[PDB]
């Protein structure tokens, strides 16, 4: 019958590893680098677009940074199509929580549920896992500003600063070097860009090959604002830090 | 790979034959049937000295008149015991009577071959089902994952099964008392066991018409072990 | 199941619930506690159809307790009340709806404010300074309209509550065998043994 | 839940020494309207059974198809289909009786009263009744509808108990049936003059008589009856 | 029916009548309305005969399965709640059951639970259930004290059923007595009302309404 | 539905998928359980290759199943969440029907049963997780400590360890733990647990987690400084 | 609207002796004011020395008997030809009846035989399965006529010892098969006189350790 | 070789190897014999034991008062198929008030076994059956094979060394067929037939198993001291 053609996506290796999860991570390691940095008064999300073409429409484009609700955003690394499936699920889950409790969903709860979906594809169903790693950046009134990451295994962990995708080994070393706990957002913006500028496979880091976002309490009195940076706004912040 | 319910050229189900190998790796379990009762005994086999041996439950009650001992992948036995207990209680509900030991065994063995591509594989555990009823009296059954069950006067399963079975062949007779049978299980267990037999790493049980199925205490078994050693040294 | 009251004061929420359980022409019990603790700072009293009431209360209690363990965190009274309303809002369009009316009294530790919610079996939620279900409201609301002040103490609230029970004992047709009173505040939930 | 539309009236039957007789008129009533006049309500199954059906005709036609299909199914992989393993009256009845009760139990009954008349392989007479409720009973005489009220009394004067069966000939038995059919024409408002009659004998086999008519009627005395009490003219 | 059970100093008394009716037709005078679930648990039955008998017989099977699985006798609370959760599933379907789960355990002590077919479940010290419950309540409440002796408590339970058997047309036959202690339930005999009434009348001097 | 029998027998009588699930457990960070006279202590390793972590929000290794029972684990982290969730639901379901919280044995038996079901169900692989379940039964002061594993077998332990280099720490506990006289106090039990982890961990900074469970739903997690005091005390006594 | 139930009339009677038991029933089958059959048996030998009758709505009665007969057959297959004891049969029947709790078999069922001590046994069932062992039971249309007569003659109710001032009751004792059949025949002739649905014939099945014997008697046919 | 992985695959020569491997399980099974006259039909079965301490595996199963079979191969598969036959015999009784024909009994088994040989996932039955019965057309004997093939015979035998008993019956055909109105002599012929398949072992009291059905004889099984007459 059909047994002959079954790849058996949800099994263990002799060493106790999940083949498909490991190979999905190998796929993600070639994707454009994404960095998250959490400060005391906000969070930064920075991401490098995958080898941009000059005729690509840059201003009306969304590849790396997506908005889940007013308080939570994600940076993507891997298959974009796969990420969008998961993103719409995450957007729906957030609205179900708001509908039920009349309160915005706590960041971890959203992250856990999305990570539980990924886990399911590794243990049952016989389907390939999602070739996607997220960096979640969000705020709630319990823990304040939070950074998480999830990967195809469905395992998630919290971070002060973290990178996913390509050159994470080099990127994590540089973040570990210059990061400190009493850091501000404006400083974190500078760190994120400097790290990408050194780890990039490109010749020089430019505005058209970047997506950028911040989550500050920079709005008027005790409320959070999400700022997805425009092309011209990235151009200005890149000059202001002295990269171009 | 290959189908789960596939026949070998010799005419046997591969998976059933492989599950039998798993049962040979399991700890030893012995059962002896007499006219005064049926005795069930098992090797606990703790993997480490820190493991609390009293939590090793390899002898199990199905009803007041039916007991069970296991050997092999003992985790697989849980759903088999659950089914047996439900089958026993359910029959009492439908017919206001105790259920025959054979009928109980048959019910358990019907699960055995309900696997394929139902559960994904056969059970990796053999069961010794001992009990009593008004019709056929004291009985001992050996239930395999093949769906087959044999009645036995005495039976040993597990790693030291072939050595113990040969010993049971010589020692068993139709006029055995309960006390004699108790000692005989302890004697044969001590012979095939790796570590030295005591009250902590071996367990005894029995089923009689009067008192029903009873698992012996560690204090009671200890005295039977001491009584056994003295009798062997006495000649 | 008949009389359940609730009064939110300055620093606490006070719930009074009748002790009588009647079937037919017999009072089967006169010491019944018509409430469940949903969380350390949230209490839900209930009244309605026999069987449905306790089945619903305990089902809610189980769900809230499950949430508390999962997140190691206590839900706000507002969040609990919204969860309860949605359950009743589903229920009403089911094959057999829960015929249960509830009051949810709780103390919000983040806001440092007491909160009283009144929800009927249809899933109709309202936050109130004082609330009641069943025929009780027809006496107690007008009484509280007159005597209630928003800045009252817990002791003043209990006297205000005594005034309600006295009126009900005077004018209600059925003997409801008094009430069990419970107070919900910053220090949690406690029962007034002598009322 | 149904209501019967096109309906058939009484089916009458009895046992005699060598076999059974069964009869039923050829009418398909539509309430008070005597709508259809060429309706056969006796249906033979093989050469040893006749099923007489009253009640709803659409449900009767369904049962016809079931019996027709039953013969076909029995013939499959059956070398002795016209011999030892042929359909018996008792087999045909029990099948119908099973269906009737299953349908009542699903609250969607076949709105009929059925009488299966026949002769078994060992020569024994078979005569048994079943209806929309799945109720079954046997007797030396059986009748449905008005037949139960008017035919049975007359037929029981001939065969009142089991011991009267060997004493009753086919001539006497047929005469009683034909007489009963006349009485039903006098007194049943949803009956017709034309009818069919079937004899299943253990010796002479199945004799199916069509296009019979009620005859030798008494109507002459009607001319002497005037008014409803006083009236003399 | 009339059934009662009350809690006191020396454990629990349980008493029931034995009549069964189909309208005004007295169908039986010898029905057993105390179901013996185990040596430490009793169940009273009132209402639909088949419903009560079938489901409490079923309850005993569920309690047996508990002690097989958990190696421990089921609590009175857990037993009563199995039954109450069962009947709650059938709520609206028309089950008619008025039951009392009486028993002793170490953790609970003597305990009584009222359970009925519309889902009500109540813990309590005194309960009377059935068509003649009010008649039993009248005698029981007016003579009840916690400090009753085992002898006096047994009699009061018996006398309360007798009172109801007399007045309630749909109660009678005979009285079945039980006493529940820390050591388990003890049966205290079947008492035919035919002889018991006259015996009680003469000795007690009560029932002066009746022609002696 | 995906039906494939992934867990099956091999010629030598082994279920490789279950055994490969054990290898995943062996890869996982070390976890240890030690029970004293009036308490149980759950120690857990945290690998120090991960700096720039946020310890406030990162999922803790020890999880509360109810107010009186806790569950730690070794193996696949994502798999452990599924077992913990199922166990937490069953804990509430038990309180609802039996009107009494779960025993530690019952909760363990349930979790172990779930693990077993995944070893002979079509379309699924076994859980790459072994658990240590500890706590106190309702109205009981006797400490309980149980272990489960992917196959579904479970058992009680005076003290036990699982995860990477667990065979080293098990060797330590086997000679240091006395059955006749267990750790009499909370301090003695915690010290023995920290000592045992110090045989394997590396540094006693933010690598060791300790959680103490006491009778009547009295569970508390130790902070960095509190744990560091035990590390400082042990090292000074070691130099002798 | 379609009514799935009907009343086929008739009446049945069970009496237990010391080492025997009888189950009697008239052979008349009716609907409304018409006789359907003067001889339609409704007391059946079901095997294992168990006789059974399910009086009331004949279609449900036949269905139930048919199912219990089948239950006995499968009891032998599943449990090594073991004899189904009368107490076990009774409990089994309860589950058959209660199985249709929400669409009942409209019948009063009675079974008779010998218990495991060899003593006579009679069990009776309501339509939804509640059962009880008794020395004595009448069921069906004329049960209200026959039953009190049985209380008086079988269980000696309201009968006291002469000259004892109504203080000593008439002592209970088992009846002989000859005395029981007399009470059965008198019960049915009396019921035939005063109940229109009872008559035509009487069929008695007697159960002893030797087997199941039958006896038939004529009743009035009006 | 490459075409025996499952039942759904044909070999290049047009063979079904999984069905043939199921057939092989029958040859390993203990011998059982079937034979009939015009009045009676008899099953004789050699039961097998695990060892001296064990019981002897029961080979004969009753399906109805007028029908039953003996098994050879996987016993659980015989339980599934005999249970199906019980239900079909029972369906014929309840619905049609008709004893199921032995020929139809065979047709039903054939069709049940066939479905398992044409579908993916399932497997063929690993047992052979000898069905005897007495219906409206006299005594019958059938031979069921899990390939689906059912065959009506005067006599036959299946299992290990069944060729010896099958040769004997082929010689004795003219003799035993006319054993009418004599049960004990028809059994004797069956016991002598199965004796031609014995090696080293002989027929003992708890080893032999006999069953019979006929004109005025319901299907009954004889074991233990009841078969001591025929040794
Ligand atoms: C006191 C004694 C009276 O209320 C108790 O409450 C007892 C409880 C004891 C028996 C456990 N209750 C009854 O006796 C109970 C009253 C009752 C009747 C009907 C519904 C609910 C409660 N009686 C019964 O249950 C009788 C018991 C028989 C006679 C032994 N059973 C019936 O009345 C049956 C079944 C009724 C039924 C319930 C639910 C669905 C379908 C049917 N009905 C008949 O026997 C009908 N019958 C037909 C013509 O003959 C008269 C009786």
């Amino acid at each position: 019958g059909s047994r002959r053609y079954d790849s058996r996506t949800t099994i263990f290796s002799p060493e106790g590893r999940l083949y498909q999860v490991e190979y999905a991570l190998e796929s993600i390691s070639h994707a454009g680098t994404a960095i998250g940095i959490m400060a005391s008064d906000g969070i930064v999300l920075a991401a490098e677009r995958k080898v941009t073409s000059t005729l690509l429409e840059q201003d009306t484009s969304t590849e790396k940074l997506y908005k889940l609700n007013d308080k939570i955003a994600v940076a993507v690394a891997g298959l974009t199509a796969d990420a969008e499936i998961l993103i719409n699920t995450a957007r729906i889950h957030a609205q179900n929580y708001l509908k039920t409790y009349n309160e915005d969903i706590p960041v971890e709860i959203l992250v856990r549920r999305l990570s539980d979906i990924k886990q399911g594809y590794t243990q049952h169903g016989g389907l390939r896992p999602f070739g996607v790693s997220f960096i979640y950046a969000g705020y709630d009134d319990r823990y304040g500003y939070q950074l998480y990451t999830s990967n195809p295994s469905g395992n998630y962990t919290g971070w002060k600063a973290i990178s996913v995708g390509a050159n994470t080994s080099a990127a994590q070393t540089l973040l570990q070097m210059d990061y400190k706990d009493d850091m501000k957002v404006d400083d974190a913006i500078e760190l994120a860009l400097k790290t990408l500028s050194k780890t990039t496979d490109s010749s020089a880091l430019t505005y058209d090959r970047l997506e950028f976002a911040t989550i500050r309490k920079g709005a008027n009195d005790g409320e959070v604002y999400q700022k997805i940076f425009k092309p011209q706004e990235i151009k200005d912040i890149l000059v202001k830090t002295g990269i171009t | 790979d290959r189908g789960v319910s596939t026949f070998s050229p010799e005419g046997r189900l591969f998976q059933v034959e492989y599950s039998l190998e798993a049962i040979k790796l399991g700890s030893t379990a012995i059962g002896i049937a007499t006219k005064e009762g049926v005795v069930l005994g098992v090797e606990k086999r703790a993997t480490s000295p820190l493991l609390e041996s009293d939590s090793i439950e390899k002898i199990v009650e199905i009803d007041r008149h039916i007991g069970c001992a296991m050997s092999g992948l003992t985790a697989d036995a849980r759903s088999m015991i659950e089914h047996a207990r439900t089958a026993a209680v359910t029959h009492n509900l439908y017919y206001d009577e105790d259920i025959n030991v054979e009928s109980l065994t048959q019910s358990v063995c019907d699960l055995a071959l309900r696997f394929g591509e139902l559960m994904s594989r056969p059970f990796g555990v053999a069961l010794l089902i001992a009990g009593h009823d008004a019709d056929d009296g004291y009985q001992l059954f050996h239930a395999e994952p093949s769906g087959t069950f044999y009645r036995y006067n005495a039976k040993a399963i597990g790693s030291g099964s072939e050595g113990a079975q040969a010993e049971l062949l010589n020692e068993w007779h139709s006029s055995l008392t309960l006390k004699e049978a108790e000692l005989l299980v302890l004697k044969i267990l001590k012979q095939v066991m790796e570590e030295k037999l005591d009250e902590n790493n071996a367990q005894l049980s029995c089923i009689t018409k009067q008192d029903g199925f009873k698992i012996y205490d560690n204090e009671k078994t200890a005295e039977l072990i001491k009584e056994l050693k003295e009798k062997e040294a006495a000649e | 199941m008949d009389i359940i009251l609730g009064i939110r004061v300055q620093d606490s929420v006070i719930l009074a619930s009748s002790k009588a359980v009647t079937r037919g022409i017999s009072v089967l019990k006169d010491s019944d506690d018509k409430t469940r603790q949903l969380s350390p700072h949230t209490l839900m009293s209930f009244a309605g159809e026999a069987g449905d009431t306790v089945q619903f209360a305990e089902y809610i209690q189980a769900n809230i307790q499950l949430y508390s363990i999962r997140e190691d965190y206590e839900l706000s009274p507002q969040a609990v009340s919204s969860f309860v309303r949605q359950e009743l809002a589903k229920s009403i369009r089911s094959r057999r709806p829960y015929q249960v009316n509830v009051l949810i009294g709780g103390y919000d530790k983040k806001k440092n404010k007491p909160e009283l919610y009144q929800i009927d079996y249809l899933g109709t939620k309202v936050e109130l300074p004082y609330g009641a279900h069943g025929y009780s409201g027809f006496y107690t609301f007008s009484l509280l309209d007159h005597h209630y002040r928003p800045d009252m103490t817990t002791e003043e609230g209990l006297d205000l509550l005594k005034l309600c029970v006295q009126e009900l004992e005077k004018r209600m047709p059925m003997d409801f065998k008094g009430v069990i009173v419970k107070i919900v505040d910053k220090d949690g939930i406690r029962q007034v043994d002598d009322f | 839940t149904q209501q019967p539309i096109v309906t058939g009236t009484s089916v009458i039957s009895m046992k005699y020494d060598n076999g059974v007789i069964i009869a039923a008129d050829n009418l398909g009533s539509y309430g008070s309207l005597l709508r259809f006049n060429g309706v056969e309500r006796l249906i033979p199954v093989g050469d040893n059974t006749v099923v007489g059906i009253s009640g709803d005709i659409s449900d009767m036609q369904h049962i016809e198809r079931l019996l027709k299909d039953l013969v076909t199914e029995n013939a499959y992989d059956n070398p002795l289909a016209d011999a030892e393993e042929a359909l018996e009256p008792s087999y045909i009845f029990e099948y119908l009786a099973t269906v009737m009760y299953q349908r009542r139990s699903k609250m969607n009954p076949l709105w009929n009263a059925i009488i299966v008349a026949g002769v078994q392989s060992n020569g024994d007479q078979f005569l048994r009744y079943v209806n929309l409720l799945g109720v079954t009973y046997s007797s030396p005489t059986l009748a449905t509808g008005f037949g139960a009220h008017m035919a049975n009394p007359l037929l029981r004067k001939v065969v009142d108990r089991e011991s009267d069966i060997p004493k009753t000939t086919v001539q006497v038995a047929e005469e009683a049936i034909v007489n009963a059919m006349r009485v039903l024409y006098y007194r049943d408002a949803r009956s017709s003059r034309n009818f069919s009659l079937a004899i299943i004998d253990k010796n002479t086999g199945l004799t199916f008589k069509k296009n019979l008519q009620v005859e030798n009627m008494k109507w002459d005395f009607a001319k002497d009856i005037k008014g409803y009490g006083t009236q003399k003219i | 029916t009339t059934t009662l059970a009350f809690r006191f100093q020396g454990g629990i008394i349980v008493a029931v009548d034995s009549r069964a009716t189909a309208g005004n037709w007295v169908a039986s005078q010898t029905v057993k309305k105390v179901i013996e679930i185990n040596p430490f648990l009793l169940g009273t039955i009132a209402g639909g005969a088949a419903d009560c008998q079938f489901w409490e017989t079923w309850l005993g099977s569920q309690c047996r399965l508990h002690e097989l699985r958990e190696k421990e006798r089921i609590s009175v609370a857990a037993a009563s709640k199995i039954l109450s959760n069962l009947v709650y599933q059938y709520k609206g379907a028309g089950l008619s059951m008025g039951t009392m789960i009486c028993g002793y355990t170490r953790k609970e002590g003597p305990t009584i639970y009222y359970v009925d077919s519309d889902g009500t479940r109540l813990k309590g010290d005194i309960f009377c259930v059935g068509s003649g419950q009010t008649f039993a309540y009248g005698v029981l409440d007016s003579n009840y004290k916690w400090d009753l002796s085992v002898e006096d408590a047994l009699y009061l339970g018996k006398r309360s059923i007798l009172a109801a058997a007399h007045r309630d047309a749909y109660s009678g036959g005979s009285v079945n007595l039980y006493h529940v202690t820390e050591d388990g339930w003890i049966y205290h005999g079947n008492h035919d009302v035919g002889e018991l009434f006259w015996k009680v009348k003469e000795e007690e001097g009560s029932f002066n309404n009746v022609i002696g | 539905g995906y039906d494939r029998a992934l867990s099956i027998f091999s010629p030598d009588g082994h279920i490789f998928q279950v055994e490969y699930a054990l290898e995943a457990v062996k890869r996982g960070t070390c976890a240890v359980g030690v029970k004293g006279k009036n308490c149980v202590v759950l120690g857990c390793e945290r690998r120090s290759t991960l700096k720039l972590q946020d310890t406030r929000i990162t999922p803790s290794k020890v999880s509360k199943i109810d107010s009186h029972v806790v569950l730690s684990f070794s193996g696949l982290n994502a798999d452990s969440r599924i077992l913990i969730e199922k166990a937490r639901v069953e804990a509430q379901s038990h309180r609802l029907t039996l009107e009494d919280p779960v025993t530690v044995e019952y909760l363990t038996r349930y979790v172990a049963g779930v693990q077993q079901r995944y070893t002979q169900s079509g379309g699924v692989r076994p859980f790459g997780v072994s658990t240590l379940i500890a706590g106190f039964d309702p109205r009981d002061d006797e400490p309980k400590l149980y272990q489960t594993e992917p196959s579904g077998i479970y058992s009680s332990w005076s003290a036990q360890t699982i995860g990477r280099n667990s065979k080293t720490v098990r060797e330590f506990l086997e000679k240091n733990y006395d059955r006749k006289e267990p750790p009499a106090t909370v301090e003695e039990c915690v010290k023995l647990t920290v000592r045992s982890l110090l045989e394997v961990v590396q540094t006693g900074a933010k690598n060791i987690e300790i959680t103490v469970v006491k009778p009547d739903s009295d569970i508390v997690a130790l902070s960095s400084e509190e744990i560091n005091q035990y590390v400082t005390q042990i090292e000074q006594e070691k130099q002798e | 609207q379609f009514n799935p139930y009907g009343d086929n009339g008739g009446t049945i009677l069970g009496i237990a002796g010391e080492d025997f038991a009888v189950l009697a029933g008239d052979t008349r089958n009716i609907t409304d004011y018409s006789i359907n059959s003067r001889y339609e048996p409704k007391v059946f030998d079901c095997g294992d020395n168990i006789v059974m009758s399910a009086n009331g709505f004949a279609a449900d009665g036949d269905a139930l008997v048919k199912r219990f007969k089948n239950s006995v057959k499968w009891y032998h297959f599943d449990h090594n030809d073991k004899k189904l004891s009368i107490n076990s049969a009774a409990r089994n029947i309860q589950h058959l009846l209660y199985g249709k709790r929400f669409f009942p078999y409209y019948v009063h069922t009675i079974i008779a035989g010998l218990d495991e001590d060899g003593k006579g046994a009679v069990y009776s069932f309501d339509p939804v399965g509640s059962y009880e062992r008794e020395q004595c039971r009448a069921g069906g249309a004329a049960a209200s006529l026959i039953m009190p007569f049985l209380d008086n003659q079988v269980n000696f109710k309201n009968q006291y010892e002469p000259g004892t001032n109504g203080k000593v009751k008439k002592p209970l004792k088992y009846l002989s098969v000859e005395e029981v059949i007399k009470l059965v025949r008198d019960s049915f002739t009396s019921a035939t006189e005063r109940h229109i649905q009872v008559g035509d014939g009487l069929e008695i099945l007697i159960v002893t350790k030797d087997g199941v014997r039958k006896e038939f008697y004529e009743l009035k046919r009006d | 070789n490459n075409y025996d992985g499952d039942t759904v695959t044909f070999s290049p020569t047009g063979r079904l190897f999984q069905v043939e491997y199921a057939l092989e399980a029958i040859k390993q099974g203990s011998v059982t014999v079937g034979l009939r006259s015009n009045t009676h039909a008899v099953l004789v079965a050699l039961k097998r034991n695990a060892d001296e301490l064990s019981s002897y595996q029961k080979k004969i199963i009753k399906c109805d008062e007028h029908m039953g079979l003996s098994l050879a191969g996987l016993a659980p598969d015989a339980r599934v198929l005999s249970n199906y036959l019980r239900q079909q015999c029972n369906y014929s009784s309840l619905v049609f008030n008709r004893k199921l024909a032995v020929e139809r009994a065979g047709h039903l088994l054939c069709d049940k076994a066939q479905k398992n040989t044409q579908s993916y996932g399932g497997r063929p039955y690993g047992v052979g059956l000898l069905i005897i019965g007495y219906d409206k057309s006299g005594a019958h004997l059938l031979e069921f094979q899990p390939s689906g093939n059912v065959t009506e015979l005067y006599g036959t035998a299946i299992g290990a060394r069944s060729q010896g008993a099958k040769t004997y019956l082929e010689r004795t055909l003219d003799t035993f067929i006319k054993i009418d109105g004599n049960p004990d002599e028809l059994i004797k012929a069956g016991v002598e037939a199965i004796s031609q398949s014995l090696r080293d072992e002989s027929l003992t009291v708890d080893n032999l198993s006999i069953a019979i059905v006929g004109k005025d004889t319901p299907f009954t099984i004889y074991d233990g001291e009841a078969v001591a007459k025929y040794i």
